[PDB]
This record gives C-alpha cells, sequence and structure tokens, in this order.
C-alpha cells in the first residue's frame, strides 16, 4: 500500500484481520502498522489552489 | 387506479346572478427557491495523475 500523506495515531478499532481502512468514496484513510499493530489515520499532505 | 384530477364543481352561473365575498382570510404562503450551488474547483492534474 504505497501512498503520500500525514500519519497519526487514531481512535479507529480495526478487527484483528483488517489491515487498511477506507472512507465512503473508496479512498484509504487508515492503516495498521505491521510491526506493532497500532491503527494510523492517513490524511492527504496539505494542498490548495494558489 | 386511474387518478382523479379533483372534485367536480358545476359553477352556479346564470345571466343575472353574482357571488360577492362577505369576509376574508389573510393567507401566508411559503415559497422556497434555490439561489447558489456549492462552489467546486478541481486540480485536474492531482485528480487524473494522483
Ligand atoms: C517485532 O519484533 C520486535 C523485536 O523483536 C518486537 O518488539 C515486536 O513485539 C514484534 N512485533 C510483532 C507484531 O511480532
Ligand atoms: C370573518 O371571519 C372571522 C374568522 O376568520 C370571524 O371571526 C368573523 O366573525 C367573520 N366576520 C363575519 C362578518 O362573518
Amino acid at each position: 500500500l504505497t501512498g503520500t500523506g500525514v500519519l497519526t495515531e487514531s481512535n479507529k478499532k480495526f478487527l484483528p484481520f483488517q489491515q487498511f481502512g477506507r472512507d465512503i468514496a473508496d479512498t484509504t484513510d487508515a492503516v495498521r502498522d505491521p510491526q506493532t499493530l497500532e491503527i494510523l489515520d492517513i490524511t492527504p499532505c496539505s494542498f490548495g489552489g494558489v | 387506479y386511474t387518478m382523479s384530477l379533483g372534485v367536480e364543481n358545476s359553477v352556479a352561473y346564470s345571466n343575472n346572478s353574482i357571488a360577492i365575498p362577505t369576509n376574508f382570510t389573510i393567507s401566508v404562503t411559503t415559497e422556497i427557491l434555490p439561489v447558489s450551488m456549492t462552489k467546486t474547483s478541481v486540480d485536474c492534474t492531482m485528480y487524473i495523475c494522483g
């Protein structure tokens, strides 16, 4: 699961087998770290029209 | 069922009969109109190429 974003700890409680989390419109918004099983939120790196 | 357009009313017309209202009701009627969309803008490079 390659991507670019800001990673933080999160209040999400994945079931033991679940590895990734998705928003309403398929976009990935969380992941489980594979070496210590914390659930990380993903949000896009900040952007906007100049 | 075949739908009904409204109740029938044979108006009491004759060449020398008039109906005049003896009282009134002030009616307050709500009318609702759209005026503006949500203002979208899209970075078409970030949408297409990620
Ligand atoms: C991964 O290895 C480290 C060092 O041995 C250990 O602290 C950690 O608990 C291990 N995690 C898993 C999910 O096995
Ligand atoms: C007119 O209508 C009101 C209620 O809307 C009623 O109280 C009043 O007595 C009526 N007046 C007449 C002259 O019928």
